[PDB]
């Protein structure tokens, strides 16, 4: 903010997008959250944190969780997916250039087979692919237009592998921290960026997924007021922000969680004592 | 006298020669004045008196039974005969008084209108002296045994805070931060002392029977550990080094700040190099201490050889302090006493004891 005329930086506009489930991905996801697994969580007699990862998997692709045109993760099955299909359609008509990012590498490797199904160019960088030949990847990406998407996790590559060349960069699924998501999204937007670069956050909501997106903004907030200014204005509820085993997918009837949450959008011995009492009647 | 007003009269001998010398002859002089009363009002021990910097008018007193006394130390009556009446005081009604005994009382340095007290409730309360109402509180995990702010600091507004804990709290007035620790220490914290001299040096005296130098601006630990022996007896520091061979008890920076007088329950009085933290080698004696807290004592100023007047038993013994000669005994309580504090525009000395006095001492003649 006060480098940025220094700098030359160019806009960046971000969207969240609410994907519906899939009646048998909502299935699969209501049948989890009324199996005995989730109660038992709720009684604290099983770890909590293999009922996240599931619904996580199950918001994902109904193919992890359960595990011709009925092959392995075949995209029609999740509303995520059916929304990936539109944008990268679009995006191709339009010529434009696409970061794919992820949690999962196994959803990576779905995608991946989605992509393959499909005849765009893409190339793909993990953690799999050995560290000496990352960086040849990243500059044939950036140097050419003939490759279309690159597929990312959120946390592989040194921090801010310079990905430059990409115009348009979607995050397939949010993750608890925020400093790994908006490090996805820094990493396309980066100085020495020629075109205007957006992000499409995909969100499932009345899920999990809108929890965990729910919680890094949360994060994000706490940050924000402790590095930059104290007084904000107060966006959550302690057991709404907490309780994360539920299922209330919109019907379009009401509007989501997220947007009825953000509905509205040496001393002189006396300043030293008016500054202890001022401190003192907060 | 008349050799010392002819002499400055002439030019022969500065005027400081006067004054510095006629100083020293008053505090040799330094007697029980019956002549000069201060009121009776605390029915505990007095644990700790203040004298404010500035003027010299005022002064505080800290008692076991946890009120704060606030005197005036000017002869406001034409009589030669007065009572140093109590101003203000923080008593068994006054909805913020301490709980327990008030270990130490401190005005605020450049300025009278403010003034701290901790106390063995595990706080130190920041008392506007105008309004005589609090207007900070910090409290502690732990009793505090002394609090000290530094008398020459126009920079920061530290108050270090020594409590049964190991670790040395640093409270700052300016916007209220007491996290900063200084860690170190083994066993609970009995003294703290600012250096007179530079901003940001403390001296903490513990249990553990060590006295610590610390740069509070420095991230890396004590600057200094006093050693008895300068390394006759050497060793990898992890028991060696002590100060004393008891707790010490007390700490006071002598005027100047050039150097530390440290006192112990193992009945020793020491001076250290303040820079270099080594040990003068000053005898002082026998001194008597067997205090289980913090014990309050004070150098002279502005004088021609600098006394220190540290609590004896029931006596406040006067020793030169780069000589070490026990100059007298000022033998006039009935307890043990506790803290002494020097008015030094009149070589006036106010100690107060366990039985429940303030004594004044003046010099005779």
């Amino acid at each position: 903010s006060d480098v940025k005329m220094s700098l030359s930086l160019p806009d960046k506009n971000e969207q969240v997008l609410f994907c519906r489930l899939t009646d048998e991905q909502h299935k699969v996801y209501q049948n989890f959250v009324d199996s005995k697994e989730v109660y038992r969580i709720l009684n604290g007699e099983m770890q909590i944190f293999s009922g996240l990862i599931a619904l996580r998997k199950i918001c994902n692709h109904p193919d992890l969780f359960s595990g011709e045109e009925d092959q392995f993760g075949y995209w029609k099955r999740s509303g995520k997916m059916i929304v990936v299909e539109s944008l990268l359609k679009i995006w191709h008509k339009q010529g434009q250039r696409v970061l794919l990012f992820s949690q999962s590498r196994q959803m990576l490797d779905i995608l991946e087979v989605f992509l393959r199904a499909q005849k765009y160019t893409y190339l793909k960088m993990d953690g799999t692919t050995t560290i000496a030949s990352r960086q040849p990847l990243i500059t044939r990406y950036n140097e050419d237009t003939s490759i279309f998407v690159f597929l990312l996790t959120t946390r592989v590559g040194g921090l801010g592998v310079n990905l430059t060349g990409a115009n348009r960069v979607v995050i397939y699924d949010p993750d608890w921290n925020p400093s790994t998501d908006t490090q996805a999204r820094e990493r396309a937007w980066r100085i020495g960026q020629k075109k205007q670069v957006t992000v499409y956050r995909l969100l499932t909501a009345g899920t999990i997924e809108e929890k965990i997106y729910h919680r890094q903004i949360f994060k994000q907030f706490l940050t924000n007021r402790v590095l930059k200014d104290p007084k904000q204005r107060r966006f959550f509820k302690s057991n709404d922000l907490y309780e994360l085993f539920t299922l209330t997918s919109p019907d379009a009837s009401q509007s989501t969680e997220t947007s009825a949450i953000f509905a509205g959008t040496p001393l002189a011995s006396s300043s030293l004592l008016a500054k202890m009492r001022a401190r003192n009647h907060l | 006298m008349l050799g010392f007003l002819s002499a400055r009269q002439t030019g022969l001998e500065d005027p400081l020669r006067l004054r510095r010398a006629e100083s020293t002859r008053r505090v040799l002089g330094l007697e029980l004045n019956k002549d000069r009363d201060v009121e009776r009002i605390h029915g505990g021990g007095i644990n700790t008196l203040d004298i404010e910097p500035v003027e010299g008018r005022y002064m505080l007193s800290g008692g076991s039974d946890g009120v704060i006394v606030l005197y005036d130390l000017e002869n406001s009556s034409r009589q030669s005969y007065y009572t140093c009446k109590a101003v203000c005081s923080i008593g068994r009604d006054h909805p913020d008084v301490h709980r327990y005994s008030v270990e130490t009382v401190q005005w605020y340095p450049h300025d009278t209108g403010m003034f701290t007290s901790s106390s063995f409730d595990k706080t130190l309360k920041v008392w506007d002296t105008n309004t005589l109402q609090t207007a900070d509180v910090f409290n502690f995990e732990e009793t505090v045994y002394s609090h000290h702010m530094s008398p020459v600091s126009t920079k920061h507004c530290l108050v270090a805070v020594g409590t049964r804990g190991p670790k040395v709290q640093l409270c700052d007035l300016k916007s209220g931060s007491c996290s900063h620790i200084l860690q170190g220490h083994r066993q609970e914290i009995l003294a703290v002392s600012w250096s007179p001299r530079y901003d940001y040096i403390l001296a903490t005296a513990s249990a553990d029977s060590r006295v610590k130098l610390w740069d509070v601006r420095r991230a890396s630990g004590c600057l200094i550990t006093l050693d008895q022996h300068n390394g006759k007896k050497s060793q990898a520091v992890e028991s060696a080094n002590t100060a004393h061979n008891g707790k010490v008890n007390g700490l006071c920076f002598t005027s100047d700040g050039l150097h530390l007088l440290t006192v112990g329950t193992d009945n020793r009085m020491r001076l250290w190099n303040s820079s270099n933290g080594e040990n003068t080698l000053v005898n002082y004696g026998k001194v008597c201490n067997n205090s289980k807290k913090g014990l309050k004592f004070t150098v002279s100023c502005g004088c021609s050889s600098e006394f220190v007047f540290v609590p004896y038993g029931s006596t406040i013994a006067v020793y030169t302090v780069y000589s070490g000669e026990q100059i007298t005994m000022l033998k006039g309580h009935y307890k043990t006493v506790d803290c002494c504090v020097f008015q030094s525009n009149f070589q006036e000395l106010y100690s107060g004891s366990r039985d429940c006095n303030i004594l004044a001492w003046v010099p005779s003649l």
